């Protein structure tokens, strides 16, 4: 039960800078015989299968730049890239091959870019989905960074929590930002009871929150 | 080349059993070893076990052990994986890799990967809604529109704005479950002259449900 642990989980750094980090064992990964760990190390890019970078601990295989440099020895190892690139996006792991195999929880990569407050939109319901039997008001959060981001509901200005669902994409690989698209679903008459709906984003971009909101009266 | 091929996503009810394949071309299939990899969406790679072509010989991680079941077929070059008695805790993407040569013990080629999703849902289609602003756009700069799938099962939708041309500016989303249906948005950004002037179209497909429909964005 070999056991391995890598840090940090997550990191940000800016074109044309160099980035390192840790893969950590539970076990002595280098063989008295041979004079090798057997420590290897993978990127995976979105909607990719895993590619070899580095093995017996800091050999890079084919193809692989200078920059990606791995090294260690023991139960301490590193990953280093400099001069990073906006194509090395992606989710770096290490893996064990002393005994059985076991791979990292990996260290996840995205590129550093200015911070851009987020440019949001909301959206009422359609006629075809209030015929239905439900109602669903949407709001987007486009093209922001950093990450991290605070969405708030208000039906005739009074905080909402529940019915709410977001979801993110991955950093966009040309614009370097993040988007979210918040949804808060309703049924038919409590809709239509209320009158104004407000979305509310709080991001470090400001300290006064960004607000678009409808009136449902209008239209 | 040396090649490792995989089958497509595969839907499977609880309980059941899935047999997945990973095809080799372009080595000696009885020379290398084959790995088997889980990945969870948004998680880790998992080491399932390997597999020893010829001899047929099977080594598995503790936590595998009765649940997967790695075998060879050396007429076929395939190798096989099986998992018996799903349960959603099996649905992830299942990779199959060669060691590379040597006392590597590296994964120098990958499969492209197997999707298992483990669920007693249904074909759904989806029900598309198209997404247009409360109050008309100031006069500068860009308006957001969107649209709205919502109710389907299995995954994927493609959705595409005004049969593919427009590309700029999209942001479709990750599909989030809601009580056995997914719901997805796309958005798109464009010019306040083309809308409502021009005519703007989202074109939601799903494969599963034998579906295309083409919705057109009103603004009222």
């Amino acid at each position: 039960d070999i056991v391995m642990s890598q840090s940090p989980s997550s990191l940000a750094v800016s074109a044309g800078e160099k980035v390192t980090m840790s893969c950590k064992s539970s076990q002595s990964l280098l063989n008295s015989r041979t004079r090798k760990n057997y420590l290897a190390w993978y990127q995976q890019k979105p909607g990719q299968s895993p590619k070899l970078l580095i093995y017996w601990a800091s050999t890079r295989e084919s193809g692989v730049p200078d920059r990606f440099t791995g090294s260690g020895s023991g139960t301490d190892f590193t990953l280093t890239i400099s001069s990073v690139q906006a194509e090395d996006l992606a989710v770096y792991y290490c893996k064990q091959s002393f005994y059985l195999r076991t791979f990292g929880g990996g260290t996840k990569l995205d590129i550093k870019r200015a911070d851009a407050a987020p440019t949001v939109s909301i959206f009422p319901p359609s006629s075809e989905q209030l015929t239905s039997g439900g109602a669903s008001v949407v709001c987007f959060l486009n093209n922001f960074y950093p990450k991290d981001i605070n969405v708030r509901w208000k039906i005739d200005g009074s905080e909402r929590q529940n019915g709410v669902l977001n979801s993110w994409t991955d950093q966009d690989s040309k614009d370097s930002t993040y988007s979210m698209s918040s949804t808060l679903t309703l049924t038919k008459d409590e809709y239509e009871r209320h009158n104004s709906y407000t979305c509310e984003a709080t991001h470090k971009t400001s300290t006064s929150p960004i607000v678009k909101s409808f009136n449902r009266n209008e239209c | 080349q040396v090649q490792l091929q995989q089958s497509g996503p595969e839907l499977v009810k609880p309980g059941t059993s899935v047999k997945m394949p990973c095809k080799a071309s372009g080595y000696i299939f009885t020379d290398y070893v084959i790995s088997w990899v889980k990945q969870r969406t948004g998680q880790g790679l998992e080491w399932i076990g390997e597999i020893f072509p010829r001899s047929g010989s099977t080594y598995y991680n503790e936590k595998f052990k009765g649940k997967a079941t790695l075998t060879a077929d050396k007429s076929s070059n395939t190798a096989y994986m099986q998992l018996s008695s799903v349960t959603s805790e099996d649905s992830a993407v299942y990779f199959c890799a060669r060691d590379y040569y040597g006392t590597s013990f590296a994964m120098d080629y990958w499969g492209q990967g197997t999707s298992v999703t483990v669920s007693s849902a249904k074909t759904t289609p989806p029900s598309v809604y198209p997404l247009a602003p409360g109050s008309a756009a100031q006069t500068n700069s860009m308006v957001t529109l969107g649209c709205l799938v919502k109710g389907y099962f299995p995954e994927p939708v493609t959705v595409t704005w005004n049969s593919g041309s427009l590309s700029s500016g999209v942001h479709t989303f990750p599909a989030v479950l809601q009580s056995d249906l997914y719901t997805l948005s796309s958005s798109v950004t464009v010019p306040s002259s083309t809308w409502p002037s021009e005519t703007v179209t989202c074109n939601v497909a799903h494969p599963a449900s034998s579906t295309k429909v083409d919705k057109k964005i009103v603004p009222r």
